[PDB]
RNA sequence: CCUGCGCCCGCCGCCCGCCCCGACCCACGUUAGGGGCGCUUGCGCCCCCAAGGGCCCGUGCCAUUGGCUAAGCCGGUCCG
RNA sequence: AUCAACUAGCCCCGAAAAUGGAUGGCGCUGAAGCGCGCGACCCACACCCGGCCAUCUGGGCGAGUGCCAUGCCCCGAUGAG
RNA sequence: GUAAGCAGAACUGGCGAUGCGGGAUGAACCGGAAGCCGGGUUACGGUGCCCAACUGCGCGCUAACCUAGAACCCACAAAGG
RNA sequence: AAAUUGCCGGGAGGGAAGCGGAUGGGGGCCGGCGAUGCGCCCCGGCGCUCGGGGCGUGGACUGUUGUCGGCCGCGCCGGCGGCCAAAGCCCGGGGGCUCCGCGCCCCCGGCAGCCGUCGUCGGCACGGCCGGUACCCGCGCGCCGAAAGGCGUGCCCCUCGGGGCACUGCGCUGCAACGCCCUGCGGGCUCUCCAUCCGACCCGUC
């Protein structure tokens, strides 16, 4: 379907459908709109003698990114990478991103909220039921870092205090948390052992093979 | 081995530098040979097309609090039929390289 | 020396550059001199079609223009009532009253080396080897040259 | 799967002159790899035997014979000519094969191994079904025997695919016959 | 898929008859043996 | 050959009925490889061909000597360690860095030595004399040759390996016992425990 | 035999450096044969193809704050 | 059941030289030899696709907001000495 | 000319003037001719180790107590058994 | 100044050394080696520029992922056509062979389960290298939608799905998301030494 697909965008009739210039052959009455001139700023602050070229606000509208065919809500996740290397989780949803939303849950992993590019993740057939669980709350801004500076250097005063301060997760996110595990681990204890699955890592034994190894 | 000590999820599988893409006259440093644990035919090494892979080494001097110094690479393409692997990094892996040990990753998963 | 102008007659100045001939009592006896240099067969309209598309320049003003687009063919051959790149296709498979002019517009094909290699090149297509008459078979050869 | 030889039916004559519109016809059964292959060979025979060249010649059909029945084993004869290192010889060969096409190939096969014949090197003169009862080499005749039986002398040794093939072993291979 | 009345009746019969004689009186032309009886010397040994 | 891909500490190869050649090249490539390898028994190494021709072979060698040094000149060994490790080096570059690296590597001994008699012996497949030979075309072991061309250590390797085998045997008896204790505590315990085991039911041979 | 101001050994306080990532596993013998188990000591039974197997908390951020602890298993150390 | 000639494959004899010694070496014997095949694979500065440098070819730039015009831009092919 | 890596001619090509891959090694044998690079694929030749690539799938022949035998040119072997 | 020599510090060495390509380890050196500015704004003083905050941005080099193109490599699956296709399968018929490979071989006619060869059409999954848009694609001009994307009318077509064509206009027009470091035990280096693999005979001359 991605020539069926891409012969049907081309039809001159089908652009005409897609782009709407019928309903803007609505409001202007029996013709297509004129435009006019912008730019008229007569103000020059500055005049470079470089060949000047503006600033691009790009009109470009990349697709959004794929999910893998295998993922979906309810199943367990292996992260391949990162401090949380090995743990499976559960998947909830894909975000705006891209990343795909997993929780540990933190009370049987201590794998928090939190997002994962899909690369990083091998999908296993086993399946948690989670069309019960509330996610809207969750989006990507909730991750957005808000990073702060570079002028505080790690030094021998602040080392140990960082640990022994706690300004940190601040307390809306953990009372997040006890939401979602909460919800969650009623249909993992359903599942006979899933709840021991879901503490104990991933681990190459000796003499497993992954391109034999079915997940 | 009970009660043995050491790094305790193995997410990676071993793999041993074999040398260079070569002719019986000439090498060509920017594509290594590397041979992957388990692999046994030219359709096995499909699976791993892509994944990258790690050749970590410790120097003499300390650099960023550690001794250990790590150099990416990724699979590219089978070579041969028994499952051997060209490898490209970042930077040519070095001549006495050859011999030692590789982690092939899981990480760009399909 | 001979053998080196016969090809250059046939525009076939490069190993794995490809044209397309007429059958002729003329130059069927051509291709008999230079036979150990060339092989060739009948084309069909699946390997017509995918080297012209695929592989085609045009030889316009003595320059090799890719033939991306209709209108090439219509600047470089139009007079003979070529419009599109489907009847020049149709001007070469079913030899045409144009296919001179058709078939000198189209620049030589520079063709991959054979995906998948060759037999000894030594010797004639008969004997195994790669030389010569393959008539249909040269469809197998193009596949992999392309 | 494809056999190496095709069995081929060619026809062909010679050009119609201004005399003789209707030149004479003749036929072949070929063994080729190809149709091409088959062709050559066609015009080898036709100047050799009946004087016509391909120049003066003209093509008219060419078919491919194959097996009636593949599932059921045929003993063979083929009458084959052949030349050595110092000269021609005939040589007559039985075969046990499914296919006629089977057959041929291990001729040449034990051609080029019990006499280095090549095969630019030898014409097949007639080739048939020899029923049994009137096969006459006697390693054919030792397999038309119902109550057939005898062990695996020699057995390989070996992995179903090389993906479980290993360089260590802990014991030696078990084996028996 | 669902059983429509697929590769119906192209022809009738009588046709199928001299279609199906004519291909096989083709076969015999093709797997015809020459007699072999031109070769007075190899007769026995070419087996006719 | 490509090499075996193992992450070994070392492999002990035992090379009783090996071939000398087809068992150089596989422990060659594994040498240069990186891998370690401990070759035990090579007094019991086959070669193909008689002892008539190997003989012959070994004393067109014994000519090879430099004839203004011969200290100098070809250095030939009886012992068939050392034969086995000269066959290997003819493999190996060894006028190399890497080859020098690589025959490091390699340890070979007549008869099984300490601690590699209390240690697992692999075998390898592609250069073992029944895979390799057909039976009835002759052989000689490495053992043989060296006797003959002057190696007088053959009787004390013979003395060492009896007392050896029966200490092994032994071994093999008092694992014996404890294997079938062990195996009536299987059903003991498998009966013990019930449908709780049901999981291993379909994958158990 | 072992440096009179020189060295050696043993315990814990560890800190680097080094290797590794489960860096687990002993029959001989032959292969036109062999293996395990019972009783005539040979006969029966079962198994013979690859370690392609077994073993092992195999599951803890190289591993959370404290207490308790069977039977079983692994280490260090004592002695024999 | 057997006898006799002939024929042609590999093998063996015919087949002797001086430093020590060469299928390239080690080695190989259901070959790692010989003859014929089947699947893949490996290997050139050669072929294909792309970037860049140079040569050669053919083009565009004034009632000039116009340029080291001996300049910039575009097109195609090419490159041993 | 007994012959010669000998002397003299005819047609074509090569070396000389030319690197590169293969033939272990070589001016003219096989492939192929070249700017500096990335990726892909080939030719001759190969795929037990040296050495990149199968101890791959098939069928026969050979057993050498002579260094069996194993690369176009090419590094011989004959009459005769 | 060089040849050549001594001392101090450093580095390497199994019958040469030096050399060309790679990279790894050490050194030694590099702050234009690498940014902290610009637009809205609120005053408080000199519409223009500095002093405080409020505001979105924004920096060598490098990391990962996404998405679009281009070229390539690999794997799977489906449809159609030719041949007498044959065949196995189910049914029916036809010839001689003489105790035998014997429940033998060969032959033909119907048909409704699978399976060559040659040609072709289609879908799908994975992977490598390059590129990132001033036109080709794409965006705004209407609404819905987070976004994919959808939404209108009329003629033709089968008539399910839905399909195909239609009038076309104005302008605009460098793809993204997150990171790491920031005087450091950092980053890179065309410089020096050394190690290793591959290559590699001493020039000029006739
Ligand atoms: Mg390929
Ligand atoms: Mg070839
Ligand atoms: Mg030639
Ligand atoms: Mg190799
Ligand atoms: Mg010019
Ligand atoms: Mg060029
Ligand atoms: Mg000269
Ligand atoms: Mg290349
Ligand atoms: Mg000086
Ligand atoms: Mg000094
Ligand atoms: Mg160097
Ligand atoms: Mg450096
Ligand atoms: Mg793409
Ligand atoms: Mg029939």
């Amino acid at each position: 379907s991605k020539m069926a697909l891409g012969i049907k965008r081309a039809s001159r009739s089908h652009t005409y459908h897609r782009r709407g210039l019928w309903a803007i052959k609505a409001k202007h009455g029996g013709a297509l709109p004129k435009a006019e001139k912008p730019a008229a700023v007569a103000e020059p602050k500055f005049y470079p003698a470089d060949d000047v070229k503006p600033r691009t606000v790009s009109t470009r509208k990349p697709h959004p990114t794929k999910l893998r065919s295998t993922i979906t809500p309810g199943t367990v996740l292996i992260l391949l990478a990162g401090r949380y290397m090995g743990k499976r989780v559960v998947f909830l949803k894909q975000l705006q991103s891209g990343l795909l939303l997993i929780t540990g849950p933190f009370k049987i992993n201590g794998v928090p909220i939190r997002r994962v590019n899909q690369a990083y993740v091998i999908a296993t057939s086993t399946k948690v039921d989670i069309s019960k669980v509330n996610v809207q709350k969750f989006d990507d801004k909730y991750f957005a870092r808000e990073k702060k500076t570079r002028a505080k250097k790690t030094e021998g005063e602040l080392f140990e205090s960082d640990k022994e301060a706690t300004k940190n997760l601040p307390d809306f996110k953990k009372d997040d948390q006890k939401v979602i595990d909460a919800e969650l681990i009623k249909a993992i204890d359903a599942v006979p052992d899933l709840k021991n699955y879901l503490g104990a890592r991933f681990s190459l034994r000796d003499g497993d093979k992954p391109h034999e190894m079915t997940f | 081995v009970k009660g043995r000590t050491g790094q305790r999820v193995r997410l990676y599988v071993r793999g041993t530098i074999l040398g260079y893409k070569r002719s019986k006259s000439n090498q060509y440093e920017t594509a290594s040979l590397v041979q992957i644990e388990g692999v046994n035919t030219r359709e096995d090494v499909a699976w791993y097309g892509g994944k990258r892979m790690a050749y970590v080494y410790k120097a003499k001097t300390k650099s960023n609090g550690t001794h250990y110094r790590c150099i990416w690479g990724k699979v590219s393409r089978p070579h041969g039929n028994t499952g051997v692997v060209r490898a490209k990094f970042t930077s040519n892996l070095p001549a006495e390289a050859m011999g030692k040990k590789v982690r092939v990753f899981m990480y760009p998963s399909s | 020396p001979k053998t080196k102008k016969i090809l250059q007659l046939l525009r076939l100045r490069q190993i794995f550059n490809g044209v397309f001939l007429k059958v002729n009592k003329a130059t069927i006896n051509m291709l008999r001199r230079v036979e150990p240099y060339v092989a060739y067969g009948y084309p069909n309209l699946k390997s017509v079609r995918e080297l012209i598309y695929k592989r085609g320049y045009g030889k316009l003003n003595k320059q090799r223009i890719p033939l991306a687009n209709n209108k090439v063919i219509e600047e470089g051959l139009g007079k003979h009532n070529i419009i599109c790149i489907e009847d020049l296709v149709h001007e070469i498979l079913t030899v045409g009253p144009h296919f001179k002019e058709a078939n000198n517009f189209l620049w030589p094909f520079k063709l991959k080396a054979p995906l998948g290699g060759l037999k000894k090149k030594r010797n004639h297509y008969v004997e195994g080897g790669d030389a010569g008459n393959r008539e249909n078979y040269i469809n197998q050869l193009v596949r992999r040259m392309n | 799967v494809a056999f190496r030889f095709h069995q081929y039916q060619v026809v062909g004559r010679a050009l119609p002159t201004p005399g003789d519109e209707q030149p004479k016809i003749y036929r072949m059964k070929l063994w080729a790899t190809n149709e091409v292959r088959a062709k050559s060979k066609f015009w080898y025979f036709l100047r050799k035997l009946k004087k016509v060249k391909k120049s003066n010649g003209q093509m008219l059909a060419i078919n491919e014979i194959f097996e009636k029945n593949p599932t059921t084993i045929k003993n063979y004869g083929i009458w084959l000519r052949y030349q050595s290192r110092t000269g021609y010889h005939n040589m007559y060969k039985e075969y046990r094969d499914t296919t006629l096409n089977g057959a041929v190939e291990q001729m040449y096969t034990e051609m080029a191994s019990r006499h280095r014949v090549r095969s630019p090197c030898i014409q097949i003169i007639k080739t048939a079904t020899v029923n049994f009862k009137l096969c006459k080499r006697d390693n054919t005749k030792q397999f038309h025997n119902s109550k057939i039986k005898f062990p695996l002398v020699y057995q390989k040794v070996r992995p179903p695919t090389r993906k479980l093939k290993t360089t260590y072993k802990a014991t030696r291979p078990n084996l028996f016959m | 898929k669902e059983k429509i009345n697929s590769k119906r009746t192209k022809l009738s019969a009588e046709e199928a008859s001299k279609i199906k004689a004519a291909g096989k009186a083709w076969y015999q032309t093709m797997i015809s043996d020459s007699d072999y009886t031109e070769f007075d010397v190899f007769s026995k040994w070419l087996g006719v | 050959v490509s090499g075996s891909g193992v992450c070994a500490k070392r492999v002990v190869v035992d090379a009783r009925h090996h071939m000398l050649g087809r068992l150089a090249s596989i422990v060659a490539k594994e040498l240069l490889n990186g891998q370690r390898v401990v070759v035990v028994r090579c007094e019991e190494i086959c070669m193909s061909g008689g002892l008539v021709r190997q003989k012959m072979k070994y004393l067109r060698f014994l000519r090879k000597r430099m004839n203004t040094k011969p200290s100098h000149g070809p250095i030939h060994f009886r012992a068939p360690a050392k034969i086995l490790w000269r066959t290997i080096r003819g493999m190996i570059p060894h006028k190399t860095a890497r080859g020098e690296a690589a025959l490091a590597r390699l340890k070979a001994y007549e008869g099984v030595p300490p601690p590699y008699d209390r240690t697992k012996r692999m075998v390898i497949p592609d250069a073992l004399k029944v895979l390799r030979l057909q039976p009835g075309h002759r052989y000689c072991l490495l053992g043989q040759l060296s006797k003959e061309v002057g190696w007088n250590y053959a009787d004390t390797i013979r003395e060492l390996e009896e007392k050896r085998k029966e200490k092994a045997k032994v071994s093999y008896d008092r694992r014996k016992q404890l294997a079938k204790l062990r195996v009536k505590a299987e059903k003991a315990a498998e009966e013990k425990l019930g449908t709780q085991l049901e999981i291993l039911a379909p994958i158990k041979y």
